[PDB]
């Protein structure tokens, strides 16, 4: 019918990769093992009698999160072979991961993706996490998409990455290995989207009074979203959205195609209790900087296309008013050059509610998809730490010993002037 | 024992009033995209 | 599969190794006498890390035991752990140990190490992968001081992927057992900088101030020194034994903390300590170990980060705890003491999570710190080096062995060169 | 994930130390210390009667 | 329908909303819990449930007395995000909750204002509480118009303030915090009525026969003036008074707007038994000085426009005789350019009581709104104590300490001068 | 959220502060062990003002005790509510008091200033949010005097914005405990009137002229006269712990009392203070109270009201009572005495309510005033300094400790010129 194929790159992606196949298979009413107590074919393959394999591939360098999955309960549901692991991880190191490491695994990686797509007959994308501060997220993961490039071509190639955060930092070493992925993923990406934990933590706690998140409530709230993204091919609705809409839509330069993400309405039980949460409501909470997924302030640049996504009993009339009014906000700016500004869409299945969840049910719920030009400011970020550490040649060595070239490391850094120049030139006046 | 100069106070306290320094400084901070080398190349690379 | 060869040399590392292996067998449940009879599974999953298995269920470690003099060796045999050693690893001379670093270099060390080396090669080769070597030595004798650089330098030559990490214990700034030891000390950095990946350093007497000022200890022996150590020991290999939610080995510790070649140089610590009978009135939660981490008291080696600048630094977090917790600990730490750290590194605090914690805690962290403030440890022995050279005095001893003259003065020059890059770096 | 969020965690969580010195506290914790000589006392009064015997 | 919002601000402003609160949803037939055991849709709003929510905000910046609301039995009522509660109060320092302490909480209060205010479809008009002593009354509430002033613009925003009594004071520093906050009032208010505890102290004790009374009385008082002024949106009357209709007729310029409140009768009830209380005898018991509820006489002073508030039994034959009779007392002057003079108002619905009540059930009441030149003379007696602290310069470390500059007090003491000979030139007549 | 820091300095603090967790834990209902065994939700409340928990329901006090030798502290632990401190809190050296505030400043101050210090780091930054700090000493001595206005100007380095509200007790006119104290107390005063915010005066006469007058106590000890103090402690921190009808914080206080910088000197009463026999004639009303505040026999400074003029007067009263009846006797007050209050500013009397009263009583209220008459204390004692100095008395023990002889003219022109400036604002 139609088909996405899912791979999941370093701790950061599989262990997101673990949640969201929870959710999957209990919307869809699939038990763990695989067999039953519609849409099913999107997502999984039915091996016969009443099984069913998902079509996914867990992929990291260092064995101890893929094995956590097969001593886990969900052993039984994927195929042992899907199921990848190296010898010793990329040490958060961008050569390693790339040249000496990377390279020994790769074509076991590339034969089994391919072998997974013989099976998808109507397959219309790839849906690929990272993580930009790891070195198999960076390293191995831009060795991937440089590959599947030439192996598909013009196949819709989306991406879920964690931005570096502003403050919030795990790896010291984190802004080198940021920019030389950034260089790969810019040319062969078709549309690669920002999320970061520094929001998501905030969020966590402000919305949901979930004082102390760890990193498996945030793996919740980004299974959602793709839930709600991918949910367009799977269930009815009345505003069918298909993969190739968002590229067309929301990007208007081949460059500057980095959206930013959010979703509404995200409440505890004893919030919901007090506030109906119509359709003008969710659309409201949507544009408050509070509510991004990215820690951005839209005030700081102007808009572009946006994509909004509906799931519940919406009306049409509702949607228009709502985008209407979001039109008649001043604290809103959006470029002239994109009078249109917005893509609708609606669909009826509601959201799901895992089992000891920390989300209230809600009858309506909004994904939106925004392009701004306020990520330059973290571009911009993430650019002078580079500057500090290179200035002084602070790592150049543990990249150098695994076979990087030193002279790598300008061009990285012109390829993100660049990307910089891209931004103020396209959000400069018309 | 040498005794104090007589100083009229509330008249120092009249012109002090005015100065007394703040409590909390202000911070204007400024943006990235404000960099001075935005969008151009760095001078320092020639150097490495 | 991320194996380690563990050696221990001399007097100083071959206790401290033994109270090192009770700590292990103690958390992952093993026997005296090799035997499994543990409470969970999750020991069993990574075992092979550490320990190989005799048919039988018996499990022996991966231990090389090096001496000059079996004296060491006989005390050992007849600890309560004994038995769990592989019998053909003790590896011994047969001659006094001298207390001198060119003769157990250049004498004894020549016999001993074609022996050695072949021994070590048995365990190397007989499993499926090798991460790194693991040393436990002492700088102020002449056992350790010596033989250890010379398998060091041996070890980089036959495996030089191999992460070389060492843990060393310098000798003390006001009172200290050896009469020639800024000899021995100036000698061994030579080796120890270009070969080494990783060193720790850990003072006596900041171990004795430990007991003291947190734990109280009326009459603290060497059992409660080495508890201490071992402890750093277990914490910064448990992030390959056990799952967690950030995994953190030690090529990823080489990379993040160490800028540059030759400064690799670490102060280590650990939190919590119980103050006995006090820890009652004490919460133990995230915070409250952030605190001890950073605290200037809790450091094991006798430098103080105070009157230097940090350039990296790295902790490590054990048992169920919040994600966020803990990322936002460091941010809190590094922003209100700017003071401290380098403006040309940004965020200068790197962090892990672990989820096994050691029996009976909640939580449990591991600091591991790299900071200028170790100008004032070698400065300490090149002075004394210097106003003992001039005089000759003790060099009497150390010619008639085969070392020459300018070995002391190449030994000094390569210890002044490493003192001022971490003065330059300051600026 | 509810005991890591809740606010009565301290009051909940049982404490680390339990009268003489907790079964649950094993070698690897780093609590039991050797260094507090409760013995002490009894050794010292048997030194000195087995110094009293030789005087 | 059509909607009012309620601010309350401070101990005195929050303490007395849940007295006003209490009065509501016991007049509306509304249990505390919000279920039931309309004009609903003026003060409350409805959920997806039988459950209802009040459109109210309670602000302070100290928790203690918010908190007592949270635990409290009307807990469960309002939404949680209603009570906003500070970290460390004003200390009675205008400077600290205007500059310093009041802009760590500002854009977080006025998020919440506004997303109250697009479930108002027929929003017409605000409710905002003050004490004038108070730094988080005067200050923050200061903060408060002006930022309001440009969100709403033309939108009618009503105050109902506690004036600093002639001679009873809690404050040292109170005259301070009045003259600074008077400048924020006068320019952004549309109306704003005074009250005084003084006066209230001694209505209660003389016409209701309390020996020692609390704040719990007279917060009560308060609530059936604002009762009356509300009811004709709620409740069906003969003469219907909306909220824009008091803005035009009360104030005959900018500057001149503080009006004065008066209610009868009040009464314990005992002597209610004696007498009948006609229509006429409401009407002459308003104008009598001891029945206003600000200590003002206003025979040394005159009357502009008034607006009479009928409530219960009144028929409009009867108002007509009484108005044109207090026409003829020669102890009550009018200004010449006012010989209308005049607004009056009948609803049906007579006042409710409450379980613990001070009041009576009487079955008419009316309820006064007046402007007039007496207020002069509080003017006078606060700007003269002002002057004895300021001569000497007796507390200006404090708030220059915290943000003030010193270049405001002369200033904001040069506006009131110019207030005071404001009214002086509108009493006098050609 | 207002957590507050508590600071016990010398003999006088330690016993004063020990006399004071017990009014307060039986207050909260905090039993002896450290475990809640109260009686009203309404306690645990806000307990969080002064205690910290350990993980098993045990409550700590923020409390710090400060001496030079170990006897007093020995003394306070054996006494019955001991057990509720930390134990790593007591901070003491090892050398006697010397009743020097010259050697507590320079030789001993130091050497445990920097020890005292982090201590005082721990709790400070172990709360969510921090008003201010606590400090209760006396000025006769020399451990309390010395070290504890040395720790005065550390504390407001680190935290300016903070309150560092301080409780001092004042040298006797008439008998006295040491032949040194001018010294001591014409030293201190310079640190406490530009570091400090808010100084509370008491004085031992005046404590012991009570217990006689109104307590009928035929025989009182220290705990008698602490107990009164203790009193006033619990009744301005009060609107923290508890709501009330007009709330009135330690902030509130200092902006509404002082009107200049330097002018910030207090004194305090409390009623009503019974007689045995009394009782039985005494009806409690509002009025009552108000009799007994504005006495001047129940100050507990022994200086006297009616010969200066007041300034600023405040009174708090505590339980469920009108709020009318309490205004009104403000203005009753003010209006028939005016000839004892400024004229350039009027409603000299702030006034607060507070809802749950102290243990065992119905109706309590605290006084808090400021006025001329401290003129009074500060000429007495600057008469003996003068006489004591003219010629060179004991002088010669505080310039063998580093103190030079001009430090004494600095502190006696710095003192004159506080009363001097009383001098011209009472015209
Ligand atoms: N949201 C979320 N982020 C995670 C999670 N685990 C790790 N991360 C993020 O992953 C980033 C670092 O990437 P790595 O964890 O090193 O992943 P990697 O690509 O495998 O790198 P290596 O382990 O060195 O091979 C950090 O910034 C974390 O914020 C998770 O469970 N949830
Ligand atoms: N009528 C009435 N007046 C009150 C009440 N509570 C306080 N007041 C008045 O409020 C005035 C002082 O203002 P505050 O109570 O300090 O209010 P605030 O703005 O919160 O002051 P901050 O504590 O600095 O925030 C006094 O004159 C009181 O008479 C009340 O419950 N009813
Ligand atoms: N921590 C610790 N240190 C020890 C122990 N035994 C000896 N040392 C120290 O080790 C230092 C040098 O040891 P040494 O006997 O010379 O080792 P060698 O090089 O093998 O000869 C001495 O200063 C001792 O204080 C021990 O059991 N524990
Ligand atoms: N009110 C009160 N005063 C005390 C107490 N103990 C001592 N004092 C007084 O404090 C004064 C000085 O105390 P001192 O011994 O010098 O304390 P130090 O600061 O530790 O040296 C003496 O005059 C005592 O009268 C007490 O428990 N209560
Ligand atoms: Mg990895
Ligand atoms: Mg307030």
């Amino acid at each position: 019918m139609r088909e996405v194929i899912s791979i999941h790159v370093g701790q950061a992606g599989v262990q997101i990769g673990n949640g969201c196949w929870e959710l999957y298979c209990l919307e869809h009413g699939i038990q763990p093992d695989g067999q039953l107590p519609d849409a099913f074919n999107t997502f999984f393959s039915e091996t016969g009698a009443g099984k069913h394999v998902p079509r996914a591939v867990f992929v990291d360098l260092e064995p101890t999160v893929v094995d956590e999955v097969r001593t886990g309960t969900y052993r039984q549901l994927f195929h042992p072979e899907q199921l990848i692991s190296g010898k010793e991880d990329a040490a958060n190191n961008y050569a390693r991961g790339h040249y000496t490491v990377g390279k020994e695994i790769i074509d076991l990686t590339l034969d089994r993706i391919r072998k997974l797509a013989d099976q998808c007959t109507g397959l219309q994308g790839f849906l690929i996490f990272h993580s930009f501060g790891g070195g198999t997220g960076a390293g191995f993961g831009s060795l991937l998409l440089e590959r599947l490039s030439v192996d598909y071509g013009k196949k819709s190639k989306l991406e879920f990455t964690v931005y570096p955060s502003p403050q919030v930092s795990t790896a010291i070493v984190e802004p080198y290995n940021s920019i030389l992925a950034t260089h790969s993923m810019i040319d062969h990406s078709d549309c690669a989207f920002m999320v970061d934990n520094e929001a998501l933590y905030d969020l966590c706690r402000r919305a949901l009074d979930i004082e102390r998140p760890t990193y498996t409530n945030l793996n919740r709230l980004i299974g959602q979203v793709v839930s709600s993204l991918t949910a367009s091919l799977r269930f009815d609705g009345a505003l069918n959205v298909d993969f190739t809409e968002f590229q067309t839509n929301l990007v208007p330069y081949a460059r500057i195609h980095f959206p930013i993400c959010s979703y509404a309405p995200v409440i505890s039980a004893e919030k919901a209790y007090h506030e109906q949460l119509s359709v003008a409501e969710i659309t409201n909470s949507l544009f408050e900087p509070a509510n991004m997924m990215v820690k951005c302030d839209p005030r700081h640049g102007k808009y572009m296309a946006c994509t909004l996504l509906y799931r519940g009993d919406v009306v049409p009339k509702d949607v228009s008013a709502a985008v209407a009014t979001i039109k008649t906000k001043r604290t809103i700016q959006f470029v002239d050059w994109c009078p249109t500004g917005f893509k609708m869409g609606i669909n009826y299945q509601p959201p799901t509610v895992v089992p000891g969840g920390d989300l209230a049910k809600v009858q309506r719920a909004v994904c939106m998809l925004a392009n701004t030009t306020a990520i330059a400011e973290a571009w911009s970020r993430l650019d002078h730490k580079f500057d500090l550490m290179y200035a002084k040649r602070a790592f150049v060595h543990w990249y150098v010993g695994e076979g990087m070239e030193e002279a790598e490391f300008p061009e990285a850094r012109e390829d993100l002037a660049l990307l910089e120049k891209d931004y103020d030139e396209v959000a400069a006046e018309s | 024992m040498k005794s104090p100069t007589k100083h009229n106070y509330i008249l120092e306290n009249w012109k002090q009033a005015p100065k007394t320094k703040k409590l909390h400084p202000e911070k204007p901070e400024t943006w990235y995209t404000d960099k001075p080398e935005y969008g151009q190349v760095p001078a320092y690379l020639d150097r490495v | 599969v991320r194996e380690i060869v563990h050696i221990q040399a001399g007097q100083c590392g071959n206790q401290i190794g033994a109270k090192f292996w009770e700590v292990i067998s103690d958390e992952h449940g093993i026997d005296p006498t090799g035997s499994y009879h543990g409470d969970s599974d999750l020991q069993l999953e990574r075992i092979n890390v550490y320990y190989n298995e005799a048919t039988g269920g018996k499990y022996v470690p991966r231990a090389i035991l090096v001496d000059l003099e079996p004296g060491t060796m006989d005390s050992v045999r007849a600890g309560q752990f004994g038995q769990l050693f592989r019998p053909d690893n003790f590896v011994f001379g047969q001659s006094g140990a001298g207390n001198n670093w060119a003769k157990g270099y250049y004498t004894e060390g020549q016999e001993l190490c074609e022996s050695i080396l072949d021994v070590i090669r048995k365990e190397a080769e007989s499993c499926d992968c090798l991460q790194g070597f693991q040393l436990v030595h002492s700088l102020g004798g002449g056992t350790g001081a010596g033989l250890g650089t010379l398998l060091l330098n041996k070890l980089r030559e036959e495996y030089p992927d191999r992460i070389l990490s060492t843990y060393s214990i310098v000798p003390s700034p006001k009172v200290s057992d050896t009469v020639v030891e800024p000899y021995n000390c100036t000698l061994s950095v030579h080796q120890l900088v270009e070969s080494a990946d990783e060193v720790f350093c850990i003072d006596n007497e900041a171990l004795y101030d430990i007991c003291f000022r947190t734990l109280k200890l009326t009459t603290p022996t060497y059992g409660d020194l080495n508890h201490l150590v071992s402890m750093v020991m277990s914490g910064t290999t448990c992030a390959l034994r056990f799952p967690g939610q950030l995994n953190s080995d030690l090529r990823k510790l080489a990379v993040n903390l160490v800028p540059f070649p030759r400064l690799h140089f670490f102060i280590v610590g650990f939190a919590p300590l119980t103050s006995r009978g006090s820890q009652q009135y004490r919460a133990l939660t995230v915070p409250e170990l952030t605190s001890q981490l950073f605290d200037n008291k809790n450091m094991m080696a006798a430098c103080d980060p105070r009157r230097g600048v940090y350039l990296t630094a790295s902790a490590h977090f054990r048992g169920r705890m919040s994600s966020k917790e803990v990322d936002e600990q460091m941010l809190n730490i590094q922003a209100r003491n700017t003071s401290y750290f380098v403006e040309w590194i940004p965020s200068n605090v790197k962090s892990a999570i672990c989820d096994i914690p050691p029996r009976g805690l909640k939580m449990a962290a591991t600091f591991i710190g790299n900071t200028t403030a170790f100008r004032e440890l070698f400065t300490r022995v090149d002075s004394q080096f210097q106003k003992m050279y001039a005089r000759r005095a003790f060099i009497h001893w150390y010619v008639n062995e085969g070392l020459e003259t300018v070995e002391f003065d190449e030994a000094r020059s390569n210890m002044t060169d490493l003192i001022q890059e971490y003065e330059m770096y300051e600026t | 994930e509810y005991d890591l969020n809740r606010k009565d965690y301290i009051k909940v969580q049982p404490q680390m130390r339990i009268t003489d010195n907790d079964p649950w506290l094993s070698v690897s914790s780093g609590l039991k210390f050797d260094g507090e000589d409760l013995t002490a006392e009894e050794r010292l009064k048997a030194q000195k009667e087995q110094r009293e015997r030789w005087g």
